[PDB]
Parts: C-alpha cells; sequence; structure tokens
C-alpha cells in the first residue's frame, strides 16, 4: 500500500532508506542463520559433535550482529513512527479547515473523527508493531530458498516453489475467513431486521393496544427463518483449517522428500535431519502473516480512513459594502438537488430576505455567499470576484454570519462574543450585548461576560445561544452580514434581539436574513422567496403582499397560525 | 461475570464440549512436531523403508483427523449458537413487549441497534470463534510447554528466560506510566469529543476563524506532545522488549543452551530437535493468550448488557373520565425527584395545559399521567381508579396519546391509521383523515391510501405526525395527552395540524404540556410547576390577576 509511504515526511528520507536498507539485512541475517543450521547441524548429528563449534560461533557472530541491526530498525521505526504520527496529524488539521464543506456528510464526518482521534496511538507504531514484523516475516522464506539454492539449485528450487504456494494458501485462508465471518454478519444482522422494526414503534402499537398481534408475527418470523436457517453451513470450513492443514502436509511433503533423498543416497542422515529443521525454520514466518492478518485489516482500514481525510476535495484558492453576485447557482447532496437556477445581485448597503419551506437551500445560498463551498454550478462573485479566487484572509474577513445552530465553543461569554473582532475595543463589545438582548442575560450572571458559559459551566437555553450568536455577528467588521435563524416563541427575547440586530447595526455593509416568522422581515428592503432551491418570486415585502403570490398565502396561514390559542376555536 | 454467566446459563454444557475438542485438535496439529523427532531417531536407527512408511502414513493420518475434527467441531458449533441466536432473539421480543414505555426513550445509554443487533453478533463470535480461539490459544502454549519439557527440562527452562526478561520490561515500563497509563484513555476519549466540536463547529472555524482553529490545533498538539512525552523515553525499554521474544533470539538461545550438552554428551541429539520445531515458536504462542483471551471479553460485555437489559423492571398491574394526581412525586435517579408532591384534578371534557420554565417535569409529567412511568408516591386516578391496576388493553382505551417522535408503523396508510380496530372499513379511515385534515395529502400520493409506510417513506414530519394524529382519532378515550412543541414543530403543516389537534381534542379530557403562554388564554384550566412542585393554579384570568410566576413570565414575552 504506497499511503504509508505517502504519510512519511520529505525530512525522514534519509531514515526511510536506513530503515529498508536494515530491514534487508535484518532478513538476510536471518536467513543466514537459518541456513547456519546446516552445517552446524550436520556436524551435531554426525560421529564429529566437536566440529560444530566453529559454527555455532558463526551463528553467534550472526545473532549479534542482528541484534545491533534489529536495535537499529526498530529504533529508527519509533522515530519515524512519532514524525509521522505528527505529519499525518498536522496535515490532517491543515487539510479540514480547507476542505470543502460538502466533505462532511455524517459518515465522512464520523471517519474525520475517527481519523483525528481514534488514530493516535496507532501511527505512533505503525512501523514498527505492523510493518517490522510483516516485512521480516514476508522475506524470509524467499531469503532462505535463495540461501539454500547455493548449497544446492535442486534443493533451493523445492524450498522456493512453495513459497509461493504458501502465499496462495494464506490468501486463500484469508479470503476463507473474513468472506465466512461477513456472511455470519450478515445474516445475525439480517435475522434482526424484524425487532428493531418492533421495539421503534412498540409505544405506538402499544397505543393502538396490538402489541400481541405484533409481538406474534415478529416471533413467527423469526421462528420460520430460523427453520432455514439451521441447516446447509459449508463456507467457515475451509477457514482457518485450511491453513492449519496447508503449513502441515507441506511439512511432511518437504520432510518425505528429504527422506526420499537420504535412501536415494545423495543426502545423509545429519543432512536431512538439518534440512528438516531448516525446512521447518522455512514454515514459521507463514504463521506470524497469519497472526498479523487482525492487525494489518485494523492497520489498512484506519489507513483507509487516513488517505480519505488526506484526499477531500479541497475548495481551490487564487471595507464598504459589497455586491454579492448569483448566476444561474445550483448545489446538491448527491442527485437531490438544493438549488436550480438561482440568481440575484444584491447591491451595496441593501438589505434582503430569502424566505421558503425547508426543502429549499436558503442556508445553503447564505453559506455559498460565505464562501463555506464551491458550488456545484453558476458563479458566486464579490464584485465580479468569485469567493473561491480570494486571499485567505479576504475570504475569511469578507463575510459575517448568524448560523442555524449557536456553534458555542464553550468558552466565556466574552470569548463566546470576541470570535466575531478579538482586536475591537469594549465600547463594541457593549454596543453587542445592547443590540442582541445579552445584557439580560448579564444581569444574571455572576461576573458578567467574564462568566463561563460552557456546556458544564452555564446550562444555557436556546435564546441565550442565539442572542450571543447575533453578537458574534454582530461585532465583527465584515463588510457583508448574513443571518438564518430559528427564532420561536419560546424566549421572546429572541426576535427583539433580531429586530434590534438588523436595524440599529451603525456600520454600512450589506445585509441578509432568513427566518420563518412575521413582522420581523419587513425590515428586509427585498425579498426572495425560493421553491425546491428555485427562486419563484422577487420583491419587497408589501409589494409581494399586494401581489397575491405563494407569500400572500403564507402570510395569512402564518397569521391564522399566530393568533390561535388552545380552549376554543 | 455474573450477568454474562447468567444470560450464557443453556450453553454451558455445549461449550464446555467444544473447549474439549478444540483442545484435542490444537495437540492433533502439533502431533506431526512430534512424529518428526521420531522419523529422526529411525534415521540414526536408520529403520529399513517399511517403517518409514508406517510412520509417513501415521502423520498423514493424524493430519486428516485434525482437519476432519474442526471442520466437524465448526459445522456443530455454528447449529448450537445458531439455535441460542433463535431463543435469545425470541426472547427479547418477549422482553420488549413488557418494557415500561419510557424505557425507550432513555438516555445515556446504548442504541436499540447497538443493544439487540450488535450485542448478539459479539456473542456469536463469543460462542462461535472467540472462545475456540482462546481455548485453542490456551493448549497450544501449554501442551507445547509441556512437551518440550518432556523432551529437556533443561533447554525447556532456558525458554523462560526470554519470557521473564519481556514480563520485567512491560511490568517496568507500565509503573514509570501508571499517571500516564490511566490518562490515556481519559484524553482520547476527551480528544475525540474536541474533534467532534471541531468537526461540527466547522463553520465557524471557517468565516469567523481566528481563536477556534488555533484552540482546536494547540489541543491536538497538546495530546501530541503528550503521547510524545509518554511513548519516547521508553523506546529503549520497548525495542529490547521486542527483540528478546523474536524466534532468531529463541533458536540463539536454544542452540548456546543445547550444543555444550551435546558436544559434551550430556543429552542425546534428538532431545534438542523438539525445541528446534516447536521452540522456536514459543515466544510468539505467549503473546497470543493475550489477544486470544481479549475475544472472550469484547463478547462477556455484550452478554451482560443484553442481560441487563433482559433485567429491566416491567410494566407491573397491580390489584367520570375524571383525571386525578394527589401526592405526585417521582424520582428518575435514585433520590433525585424532577415532580414534588404534585396534586391535581381535571374535570371531565376540560382542555387542561400546564406551564413553567423549561426542564421543570412538565413533559415527565404528562408522560406519567399517559404511564411512560410508574410514580415512586402518590397515585393517579383516572375515572377513580388508579392507572397501576388497569392493563395495557384497558387504560390506553381510557387514556391515549400523542406525544412528539411519531412513529409509523408498517402496512399501507388504511392499515396505519386503523391500528386501534383494523376492521374499521375505509370510508371510516379516509373521514378520520379529513377530521385530521391529511385527506388531502394522501389523495395525492401515487397509490393514494394503499402507499406502504415504514421505517421511512416521502412524508415529511408533520404530515407522519398528523397521520399517528388520524390514528388518535379512531383509538377514542375520554382522556389524552398532548404536547404543544408538536401543534408547530412542522412550519408549513403547522396550521393543518394546529386544526387536527384541535379536532381530535373536541370534547376530551386532554392534558398538553403547554411552552407557548399565549395559547392557553382560553383553557379551562392553567397550572405552573417550579422544580416538581406547583405554585400556581388557576384560570387564565385568574393568574393574570395574581401578578405571580405566569405574569411575569408572559410579560416577558
Ligand atoms: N444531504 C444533506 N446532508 C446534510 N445536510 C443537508 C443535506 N441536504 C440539505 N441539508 C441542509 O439543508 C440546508 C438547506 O435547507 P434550508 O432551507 O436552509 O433548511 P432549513 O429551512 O431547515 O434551514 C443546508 O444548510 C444543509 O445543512
Ligand atoms: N432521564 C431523564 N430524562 C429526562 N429528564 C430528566 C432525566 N433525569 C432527570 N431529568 C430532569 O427532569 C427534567 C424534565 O424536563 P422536561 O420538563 O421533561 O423537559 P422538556 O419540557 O424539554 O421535555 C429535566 O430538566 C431534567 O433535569
Ligand atoms: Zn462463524
Amino acid at each position: 500500500i504506497r499511503t504509508l509511504l505517502r504519510l512519511v515526511p520529505a525530512e525522514k528520507r534519509g531514515a526511510v532508506a536506513g530503515y529498508a536498507v536494515l530491514t534487508l539485512l535484518s532478513v538476510l541475517l536471518r536467513a543466514v542463520g537459518a541456513v547456519l543450521l546446516i552445517p552446524l547441524l550436520a556436524a551435531l548429528f554426525s560421529d564429529t559433535p566437536s566440529d560444530a563449534w566453529l559454527w555455532l560461533g558463526w551463528l553467534t557472530a550472526v545473532t549479534l550482529a542482528g541484534w545491533v541491526t534489529d536495535t537499529n530498525t526498530a529504533r529508527l521505526g519509533f522515530d519515524l513512527g512519532f514524525a509521522v504520527l505528527s505529519r499525518t496529524q498536522h496535515d490532517m488539521a491543515d487539510r479540514l479547515p480547507n476542505v470543502a464543506m460538502s466533505w462532511f456528510t455524517p459518515d465522512n464526518t464520523a471517519t474525520a473523527r475517527q481519523a483525528i482521534a481514534a488514530t493516535g496511538p496507532e501511527l505512533a507504531g505503525l512501523v514498527v508493531n505492523l510493518l517490522t514484523p510483516l516485512i521480516g516475516a514476508a522475506l524470509l522464506p524467499a531469503a532462505i530458498g535463495v540461501a539454500l539454492l547455493f548449497v544446492s539449485v535442486p534443493l533451493g528450487l523445492a524450498a522456493l516453489a512453495g513459497v509461493a504456494v504458501l502465499f496462495g494458501a494464506l490468501a486463500l485462508s484469508g479470503r476463507l475467513s473474513r468472506a465466512a465471518d461477513k456472511v455470519a454478519g450478515e445474516t445475525n444482522s439480517a435475522f434482526t431486521e424484524r425487532i428493531i422494526e418492533f421495539a421503534r414503534t412498540q409505544q405506538a402499537l402499544r397505543a393502538a393496544r396490538r402489541v400481541e398481534p405484533a409481538r406474534s408475527q415478529v416471533g413467527s418470523a423469526l421462528a420460520a427463518q430460523h427453520g432455514a436457517g439451521l441447516r446447509l453451513l459449508t463456507m467457515q470450513i475451509p477457514g482457518q483449517v485450511l491453513f492449519s492443514l496447508a503449513g502441515q502436509v507441506a511439512l511432511i511433503g518437504f520432510a518425505g522428500m528429504a527422506v526420499w533423498l537420504t535412501v536415494r543416497g545423495q543426502l545423509g542422515v545429519p543432512e536431512a535431519i538439518a534440512l528438516i529443521v531448516v525446512l521447518v525454520r522455512y514454515l514459521e514466518p507463514f504463521a506470524a502473516i497469519a497472526d498479523l492478518a487482525p492487525a494489518l485489516e485494523t492497520t489498512r482500514a484506519t489507513l483507509n480512513r487516513i488517505q480519505a481525510v488526506l484526499d477531500a476535495p479541497t475548495l481551490p484558492a487564487g471595507g464598504a459594502a459589497p455586491s454579492i453576485e448569483f448566476d444561474d447557482v445550483r448545489f446538491s447532496y448527491g442527485d437531490e438537488v438544493v438549488l436550480d437556477g438561482v440568481s440575484f445581485t444584491l447591491r451595496p448597503g441593501n438589505t434582503t430576505a430569502i424566505v421558503g419551506p425547508s426543502g429549499s437551500g436558503k442556508t445553503t445560498i447564505l453559506s455559498l455567499i460565505a464562501g463555506l463551498q464551491q458550488p456545484a454550478s453558476g458563479r458566486v462573485l464579490l464584485d465580479g470576484v468569485d469567493v473561491t479566487t480570494l486571499d485567505p484572509e479576504a475570504r475569511r474577513a469578507a463575510v459575517s454570519v448568524v448560523f442555524q445552530h449557536p456553534y458555542l465553543f464553550d468558552g466565556t461569554l466574552r470569548d463566546n462574543v470576541l470570535v466575531g473582532d478579538p482586536e475591537a475595543d469594549p465600547d463594541d463589545v457593549t454596543a453587542a450585548m445592547r443590540l442582541a438582548r445579552v445584557d439580560e442575560l448579564l444581569d444574571r450572571l455572576p461576573d458578567g461576560d467574564a462568566t463561563v458559559v460552557g456546556e458544564g459551566g452555564t446550562a444555557l437555553s436556546g435564546g441565550e445561544r442565539q442572542r450571543v450568536s447575533i453578537a458574534r455577528a454582530l461585532l465583527k467588521p465584515a463588510p457583508v452580514l448574513l443571518v438564518d435563524e430559528a427564532t420561536s416563541a419560546l424566549d421572546n427575547a429572541n426576535e427583539a434581539a433580531v429586530v434590534d440586530a438588523l436595524t440599529a447595526d451603525p456600520r454600512p455593509r450589506t445585509r441578509v436574513i432568513v427566518a420563518h416568522r412575521l413582522a420581523s422581515i419587513r425590515h428586509a428592503d427585498r425579498v426572495l422567496f425560493v421553491e425546491a432551491g428555485r427562486v419563484v418570486e422577487d420583491g419587497a415585502i408589501d409589494e409581494l403582499l399586494a401581489a397575491g403570490g405563494r407569500f400572500a398565502q403564507f402570510w395569512a396561514q402564518q397569521q391564522a397560525a399566530s393568533e390561535w390559542a388552545i380552549g376554543s376555536t | 461475570a455474573e450477568a454474562g454467566s447468567r444470560l450464557l446459563a443453556p450453553l454451558k454444557k455445549p461449550l464446555i464440549v467444544s473447549g474439549v475438542l478444540q483442545a484435542l485438535i490444537t495437540l492433533i496439529e502439533l502431533a506431526p512436531f512430534v512424529l518428526l523427532v521420531e522419523l529422526a531417531r529411525l534415521l540414526l536407527g536408520g529403520a529399513e523403508a517399511e517403517r518409514l512408511w508406517t510412520l509417513g502414513l501415521t502423520a498423514v493420518s493424524l493430519i486428516g483427523l485434525g482437519a476432519v475434527l474442526a471442520a466437524a467441531m465448526t459445522l456443530w458449533l455454528h447449529r448450537v449458537d445458531a439455535r441460542f441466536a433463535h431463543e435469545l432473539r425470541g426472547r427479547l421480543l418477549t422482553k420488549l413487549s413488557r418494557l415500561p414505555l419510557g424505557w425507550f426513550t432513555r438516555r445515556g445509554s446504548a442504541s436499540t441497534k447497538q443493544l439487540v443487533q450488535d450485542d448478539t453478533l459479539a456473542l456469536h463470535y463469543l460462542i462461535t470463534h472467540a472462545i475456540p480461539d482462546a481455548v485453542a490459544a490456551v493448549v497450544a502454549p501449554v501442551a507445547v510447554l509441556v512437551y518440550l519439557f518432556v523432551a529437556d527440562w533443561r533447554v525447556a527452562l532456558v525458554l523462560f528466560i526470554p519470557v521473564l526478561v519481556y514480563l520485567v520490561l512491560m511490568s517496568v515500563m507500565t509503573i514509570q506510566s501508571g499517571s500516564k497509563i490511566a490518562q490515556a484513555p481519559r484524553w482520547a476519549e476527551r480528544m475525540g469529543g474536541e474533534a467532534g466540536a471541531f468537526l461540527e463547529g466547522q463553520p465557524v472555524i471557517r468565516i469567523f476563524g481566528g481563536a477556534a482553529a488555533s484552540r482546536f490545533r494547540r489541543r491536538l498538539d497538546d495530546y501530541i506532545d503528550f503521547l510524545v512525552s509518554w511513548q519516547r523515553p521508553f523506546v529503549g525499554k520497548k525495542t529490547l522488549m521486542d527483540l528478546v521474544t523474536r524466534p532468531a533470539t529463541f533458536l540463539w538461545i536454544i542452540l548456546v543452551a543445547g550444543v555444550p550438552l551435546v558436544v559434551t554428551g550430556r543429552m542425546d541429539p534428538v532431545n534438542l530437535l523438539p525445541f528446534l520445531l516447536l521452540g522456536t515458536t514459543f515466544g510468539a504462542r505467549l503473546l497470543g493468550i493475550g489477544y486470544g483471551l481479549s475475544g472472550i471479553q469484547t463478547g462477556m460485555l455484550a452478554a451482560r448488557r443484553i442481560q441487563t437489559v433482559l433485567d429491566e423492571p416491567e410494566l407491573v398491574v397491580r390489584d367520570p373520565g375524571t383525571v386525578e394526581l394527589d401526592r405526585v412525586s417521582f424520582e428518575y435517579r435514585p433520590g433525585v425527584p424532577v415532580i414534588r408532591d404534585v396534586t391535581l384534578t381535571l374535570r371531565p371534557g376540560t382542555v387542561t395545559a400546564l406551564v413553567g420554565p423549561s426542564g421543570s417535569g412538565k413533559s415527565t409529567l404528562a408522560a406519567l399521567v399517559a404511564r411512560f412511568h410508574d410514580v415512586t408516591q402518590g397515585a393517579i386516578r383516572v375515572d377513580g381508579r388508579d392507572i397501576r391496576t388497569l392493563t395495557a388493553d384497558e387504560l390506553y382505551r381510557r387514556v391515549g396519546f400523542v406525544l412528539q417522535d411519531a412513529q409509523l408503523v408498517h402496512g399501507s396508510v388504511a392499515e396505519n391509521i386503523a391500528l386501534a380496530e383494523p376492521d374499521a372499513g375505509l370510508e371510516r379511515i379516509r373521514t378520520a383523515a379529513r377530521d385530521a385534515q391529511i385527506h388531502d395529502r394522501i389523495t395525492r400520493m401515487p397509490d393514494g391510501y394503499d402507499s406502504v409506510l415504514g421505517a421511512g417513506s416521502a412524508l415529511s414530519g408533520g404530515e407522519r405526525q398528523r397521520v399517528t394524529i388520524a390514528r388518535a382519532i379512531l383509538a377514542d378515550t375520554p382522556v389524552l395527552v398532548l404536547d404543544e412543541a408538536t401543534a408547530f414543530a412542522d412550519p408549513e403543516s403547522e396550521y393543518l395540524v394546529q386544526q387536527a389537534i384541535n379536532r381530535l381534542t373536541r370534547d376530551r379530557t386532554v392534558l398538553v404540556i403547554a411552552h407557548r403562554l399565549h395559547t392557553i388564554t382560553h383553557a379551562d384550566q392553567i397550572v405552573v410547576l417550579d422544580d416538581g412542585r406547583i405554585v400556581e393554579v388557576g384560570t387564565h384570568d385568574e393568574l393574570l390577576a395574581a401578578g405571580g410566576r405566569y405574569r411575569g413570565l408572559w410579560d416577558s414575552g
């Protein structure tokens, strides 16, 4: 897999080469140490036991050289593991801010969470706990086959021909094991799809006083499915048994060949026994690769997730009121269209309202204006300058926004407000508190704006969260302002804060609002009704109301709902 | 594990047989490494080819025997477990039909899928894979150890020098990082939460930026530096910890311990041969015990969770349309009341609403009236009978409810509204939908009322909520319970939902969780709750004249 070589920094190319060369040295040294058993054990079992000392001397010198080069490889492995951990994490942290928000799907977000968080202990020890064993046990059988080739070319051929056979055996065992486990998990999941359906709706069934028929139905389905589920099991039989049989029939075949040559006279008894021992050392590395299959699989999954983070589509790159322009803009998650033929050119200093049902892309429009994403089609410009083609400083300092969620970062209230402009003076903070109605919360808080408002610090309700979110956008000196809110009647300070914010903000800048309620989008100079991602109406509030279009019917229905109450008509 | 052991009670006898069959297979798969020693003995003795062929047939026969036993035991264990899985899936089905209805709205606990699907797969792998693996991984090293001890106790005991060194190094690396080891899982979870916040809070960093990006990167760098400072000093320990177990070191120490004995004539050269065959990979064997036993805990946790689900309390039955409440006290956690001494009575046919600050037991009280739970003290008497004495057939015929999170049911719209009375005709369902202001949309569907509903469909949240309201029409009760948030959860369908919920409310002892203070202007009764206790009781005008909590709250909005 080429990903692991991509993760390593350019600094440590002097450690990658010095790791690969020393790993090859350790592999060749292990192969020589295994092959040195031939004269050693030949002298051991023969009628000259003392002759084996010299080959024991060579073996122990070989072992100490292996100790030194293995220490070097493991030290460089740990050091390169820390280096690649730092490189991977910092590249992820430098990538994701530049990753377009389209990439952050729920599954992609989950994989990014795992990559940032769960891949800590792994990358600190991938190259030392996986690559060193794997590479040192994958190249040792072939290395011993090569080494025996210098003792007898037919013997080396006999050893090396089995390496391909046994690697094919390992591949077959892995396939037939993991596929069997996949099938087992699939069957277990499919059987339990009934119980999920029952459990989710069992309150609705109880309200319908029909729980017993549903339970009987699901039990009958379970019994019927299990009746066929307890027959015809074949797949897992050649699983681990397949490799456990391959790595024993190979041993018996090679030992039988050795003794066949012994009776044939080409070899002596000591040579036959020593060759049996070496042809057992030939087989032991295949066990280690089998034991590394789960760790290798998990590391392969984590490296795939890290490559997903490191391959997300990044956004390319290239103080009065600006003009924000839209030209045939479209956006879609998959094939589901969110925006369809949207075009506008809002003049500087204007105030506009983007309204419509939740199926439209109002927040999509605001995020595209703010430069959170590259639009799927069309062009979004700042006075003719495409948002993606700005310097990062200009792009970040171009637009101020109030999100649907509050997105409080668990800091203090002053910290929660000052992210709009940390360089601003306390007077601007006071103006933000006055307009956003958070001063009512300052009346409650002990320390005021310095009080911690974290999740464990203060249990702020939705109204306080949205008011401080409004203050965030108010504080920033961005030449463009946007607002999308989910204000309700739960806390009436929310709409008052919004009304004061979008009106009393003294700075000159383009403003946009997205909201559902009535009697507050009056202050917007223009209106852009959107249906299913396409603009259907345009004009002022009163203009559209007089026109008697979709906006008028929406106004009438929401007015009827607002005046409604419980207890009578 | 007590709960896990109790769950696995009916599998003890088969699993004991598995733990013997696999212990046998493990020995049979190590048998040829004994017959190779025998073969070396014969070749030293120079036996004729007939005895050689006899031993070669013995070895291949044992290999076939051990390859057939594993297949047979796998086949048998995959049908031992496959019927216990059916028994468990059929037992959880009965348990799910007897839990309190608030159990499925639990918080701080595993999801239903994580409780019934994943915890059954991790039990299937506890029985069929992990117990065979974990008995094999203990039989193999211990059988190898005892065989090598039989061969020669001298070179056998020398195998423990690297094992002792490895254990000493692991212990020394553990004691010097006890605080760090304790902190590491906690820091991992904390950084997982921080990464989640950095990801869901991405737009603020993207637009506002500044302190947020630097703060997240600072926390990530602090975690990285914590890991590096933790494990960098132990590289000296952790490298020499790996060489000691490597097969090359085992081979070298085997030969250094044996070759002097062979040359000095203190042990026959064939007694050394078993160590060469088997004792080289002995280090990598004991390192497999830990991974083997690690596969039992992962499934024992799942068994514990499913048994915990099976041990939950059940919806017990003990022993004029007027809902009553007397000394109602309810505790979520042990000794943590949220409702405290609530006494209330609702006259028949009166639309009643209760208000208060968010998070004051209002929805909990409404659910308790609906019997999603049972009060610790007091009693809710509907028509003079305590709710605890009525069955699910009787109580839920007297007290219907449409709370939040409306649930669709399998089948078409005709058999989704008529769950209470499936014998009802299509015309009754159609007029119920007309009353529920949902007949207009259902007719626009391509299949009309034959459109199949279930886990998901083309209907929005408000539309399925209206379908559940229409179902509540057919489930006629003198009493009802509701949540006002459903009245405006869908802004597009808010008006139709309001008309539908009002039409359902007509001439019924309806209780509502009221949040918008202006919606109770002409209700039949109003009540206020504070920290689980009553503060204000009266109608709209009476509480307006009171000037208390309700007046202050409404003057704020
Ligand atoms: N496939 C999707 N995954 C996640 N979010 C989506 C998807 N499709 C649409 N959205 C959300 O819908 C919004 C656009 O719709 P909008 O009209 O703003 O809805 P709302 O009225 O609820 O704000 C976007 O901000 C986006 O977050
Ligand atoms: N498991 C629990 N589920 C819900 N609320 C709980 C639980 N345990 C304790 N509580 C307390 O009970 C109160 C119930 O709040 P509630 O009025 O139901 O909120 P909502 O009106 O949003 O449903 C909460 O404020 C909470 O502090
Ligand atoms: Zn299986």
